[PDB]
């Protein structure tokens, strides 16, 4: 799961 | 009914090579999983899903007949993101960054397409 709005919180594919 | 052309090989070996490795590529390397992301409206708005994993596989498997088909899949990917999401969402800035690199790389593509 990730947020489209805050996608840049994640550095890689979070799954 | 696929071919290998100079422009498709360029889109594979130069353009996709640059985009696949980019720090913002990760949301676009595979189809949007609207169930996992909790977006029940995604497929009601986006009627032609596209992603770079699908494009990369089509290039590798000589699925395309002509570079315009691959260009159209790239445009579908980017526009899909801009249509579904909001202008201030992070995902849109990521997509626009990738689109800038796409366009900068495509600018050196051979202007004439020929089969190889």
């Amino acid at each position: 799961w990730y947020s489209k709005k805050y996608a840049k919180w994640w550095t890689v594919y979070p799954c | 009914p696929g071919r290998v052309t100079n422009q498709l090989q360029y889109l594979h070996k130069v353009v996709m090579k640059a985009l696949w490795k980019h720090q913002f590529a990760w949301p676009f390397r595979q189809p949007v999983d609207a169930v996992k992301l909790g977006l029940p409206d995604y497929h009601k708005i986006i009627k032609q899903p596209m992603d770079m994993g699908t494009i990369k596989r089509r290039l590798e498997n000589n699925y395309y007949w002509a570079a315009s088909e691959c260009m159209q899949d790239f445009n579908t990917m980017f526009t899909n993101c801009y249509i579904y999401n909001k202008p201030t969402d992070d995902i849109v800035l990521m997509a626009q960054t990738l689109e800038k690199i796409f366009l900068q790389k495509v600018a050196s593509m051979p202007q004439e397409e020929q089969e190889l």
